[PDB]
RNA sequence: CUUGGAUUUAUUGAAGACUAACUACUGCGAAAGCAUUUGCCAAGGACGUUUUCAUUAAUCAAGAACGAAAGUUAGGGGAUCGAAGAUGAUCAGAUACCGUCGUAGUCUUAACCAUAAACUAUGCCGACUAGGGAUCGGGUGGUGUUUUUCUUAUGACCCACUCGGCACCUUACGAGAAAUCAAAGUCUUUGGGUUCUGGGGGGAGUAUGGUCGCAAGGCUGAAACUUAAAGGAAUUGACGGAA
């Protein structure tokens, strides 16, 4: 009965993905995300895009003929955070108030096994 | 402007019938145009899917099972165990501070020209009494562990034509045996199989294939 | 200038010169010793939306998994908001896990 | 412990903690287990400690496995002390 | 910065990196340093020992062995960060942070170099002095507990003692200028055995010569002249874009 997707948030700081796909992967619905929604540069992360976003996505999955999605949310990873951001929450939130139903959420950033050298320099970043 | 929403086509996934149901769900792709075909497109997608979702359980929620598409026959598409996972949720949670861990990394040709990589995590015990803030085993006797693991892993892949290698793993029953095989050296809580990565493969066995299906 | 501990970098005695972590916040390279290592397991889902997560969701129970960040934080940086706090040369002494 | 132990003659026990040298007169703790073998009807005088593979007079039997400190009396072995 | 879907989604391939989680007031190593696998190759401390030699011992100016990083020559790679350099803001200005990019490298392989806050800013060997628990590695004893294939026997704890290295509290009568120190104690009640180093600050790790180097530099190392303080530790303040 219920058709499902997996959802994807890319919930890097300084924007927010929500990129809704076939079980597979290979062919997507949305890929709706946080700066497509509010022209304002600094306001991509912010939750308020993100759900706006995530609202969109929704939308879209509507259209297409959706009803459930499986959540994966991917902080940026590796080089950088390992943090979901500030808005992958939000995104959640926002898709569950659509009614778009959920099943098995996961956080699938690529933690690695010793990473190949991070940010800064050795001194690091220094405002 | 195109659109290719409209000019779509929905098949669904079939999965194995070594777990409950032989249907996962639901993708899609375009049609078998001329040039570019359609099965030829599909042949070749990873399903990666929980494991609680074929076997309905809450015991198998602690994985995962990639599911590589084979063959294309009428609309719905045959998958083979491409993968066996867990999600990092699940295993994150047993790595804690106070007690070793053993990793157990195993390549295996099967009985068929398939190239097994099968892992195995295994913690060790904080036993009952124990004052002993830690429970570390000595590096020897991990060691030991870890070439008991690789042994049974020897052992219980190659043999039995890489299906039933599946079926086997499904139910913990290999976890359990290197458990057994461990109590000697050391006692050990959870141990598991976490990953199975796979190598080579032969021409695709059409007929072989199918005799999974029935 | 004086020594303010004995310790200092603390886990590094008898062991030459070990490896080092990068920082979370600044990437800068702290030895993994001087290193206040807090570990965040942190629920997937935020307080009240776990709420909102329910209504929407099938199955009964959920997973409802928790992340797992061991964050390293280069000491500076972690006296800039983080579990440092700055105490009385007395009350350097204590090594007990605060709270609880 | 304290001021006046009075210290020619400690009472036994403390002898038997401290260490097989950190006593008054050096004394070891190792003794002649004379071990009697399944087979045949002879002692062999096995020191404890044994440092080998201990055959027994002739026949190839195996008394004690030599491990770091005192031997394991391999399978059911008996034995006297010293 | 692209959109003539870059990013994002999914499978791969190539490359050389690294080797998280594990990871601790944890372990080893002469230090520098050393954490995936298995294997190989030798060496090593601790231990245990009713084994064996019998002064072979302790420390060391000559000389020797190693020796982080960078740099260097010469080879491979180069993902990111990233001295150089471009470049975007900010300020009276700012080739500075911040920002974006990013040759050399970073990483490695063959040669060097021989320096570090190579810092425990504590030379080594020896002995003795006060409590305590732990903690790693050995080794004893427990009709202790569980494993369970019936007694088991290994294993793994529990407890006590044992020797061993990378570790708290009080009084110090011992110390110490004091922070503090169970050694930095057994020192004007001055002598266990040794090596090395220092003699107001600067001038100066310079000048010079030696010597060592491919170089960069290293080891070695002045004086003239100058100056009343330079330091250390803490006390009260004042202050701090610390809490
Ligand atoms: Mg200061
Ligand atoms: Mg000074
Ligand atoms: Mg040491
Ligand atoms: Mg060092
Ligand atoms: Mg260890
Ligand atoms: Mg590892
Ligand atoms: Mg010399
Ligand atoms: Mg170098
Ligand atoms: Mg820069
Ligand atoms: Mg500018
Ligand atoms: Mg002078
Ligand atoms: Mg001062
Ligand atoms: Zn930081
Ligand atoms: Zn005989």
């Amino acid at each position: 009965s219920q058709v499902f997707g997996v959802a994807r948030i890319f919930a890097s700081f300084n924007d927010t993905f929500v990129h809704v796909t076939d079980l597979s992967g290979r062919e997507t619905i949305a890929r709706v995300t946080g700066g497509m929604k509010v022209k304002a540069d600094r306001d991509e992360s912010s939750p308020y895009a993100a759900m706006l976003a995530a609202q969109d996505v929704a939308a879209k999955c509507k259209e297409v003929g959706i009803t459930a999605v499986h959540i994966k949310i991917r902080a940026t990873g590796g080089t950088r955070s390992k943090t979901p951001g500030p808005g992958g929450q939000a995104a959640l939130r926002a898709l569950a108030r659509s009614g778009l139903r959920i099943g098995r959420i996961e956080d699938v950033t690529p933690v690695p096994s010793d990473s190949t050298r991070k940010k800064g320099g050795r001194r690091g970043r220094r405002l | 402007v195109v659109d290719p929403f409209t000019r779509k086509e929905w098949y669904d996934i079939k999965a194995p019938s070594t777990f409950e149901n032989r249907n996962v769900g639901k993708t899609l792709v375009n049609k078998s145009v001329g040039l570019k075909n359609a099965s030829d497109s599909l042949k070749g997608r990873v399903v990666e899917v929980c494991l609680a979702d074929l076997q309905g359980s809450e015991d198998h929620s602690f994985r995962k099972v990639k599911l590589r598409v084979d063959e294309v026959q009428g609309k719905n598409l045959l998958t083979n165990f491409h993968g066996m996972d867990f999600t990092t949720d699940k295993l994150r949670s047993m790595v804690r501070k106070w007690q070793t861990l053993i990793e157990a990394n195993v390549t295996v040709k099967t009985s068929d020209d398939y190239v097994l990589r099968i892992f195995a995590i295994a913690f060790t015990r904080k036993q009952a009494n124990q004052v002993k803030r830690t429970s570390y085993a000595q590096s020897s006797h991990i060691r030991q562990i870890r070439k008991v693991i690789s042994e049974i892993l020897t052992r219980e892949v190659q043999n039995s034509t890489l299906a039933q290698l599946t079926s086997k793993l499904i139910p913990e029953v290999i976890n359990k045996e290197i458990e057994n095989a461990t109590k000697d050296i050391f006692p050990l809580q959870n141990v598991h199989i976490r990953k199975v990565k796979l190598l080579k493969q032969p021409k695709f066995d059409l007929g072989s294939l199918l005799s999974l299906h029935g | 200038m004086p020594k303010k501990r004995a310790s200092n970098g603390r886990n590094k005695k008898g062991r030459g010169h070990v490896k080092p972590v990068r920082c979370v916040n600044c990437s800068r390279s702290v030895p993994k010793d001087k290193a206040i290592k807090r570990m965040a397991i942190r629920n997937i889902v935020e307080a009240a939306a776990i709420r909102d997560l329910s209504e929407a969701s099938v199955y009964a129970e959920y997973a409802l998994p928790k992340t797992y960040n061991k964050l390293h934080y280069c000491i500076s940086c972690a006296i800039h908001a983080r579990i440092v706090r700055v105490r009385s040369r007395t009350d350097r002494r204590i090594r007990a896990p605060p709270q609880r | 412990m304290v001021l006046v132990q009075d210290l020619l003659h400690p009472t036994a026990a403390s002898e038997a903690r401290k260490h097989k040298l950190k006593t008054l007169v050096q004394s070891p703790r190792s003794h002649f287990l004379d071990v009697k073998c399944p087979g045949c009807l002879n002692i062999t005088t096995v020191f404890s400690h044994a440092q080998t593979a201990v055959t027994c007079e002739s026949c190839s039997t195996v008394l004690c496995t030599p491990t770091g400190g005192k031997a394991k009396l391999s399978e059911g072995t008996s034995f006297r002390r010293k």
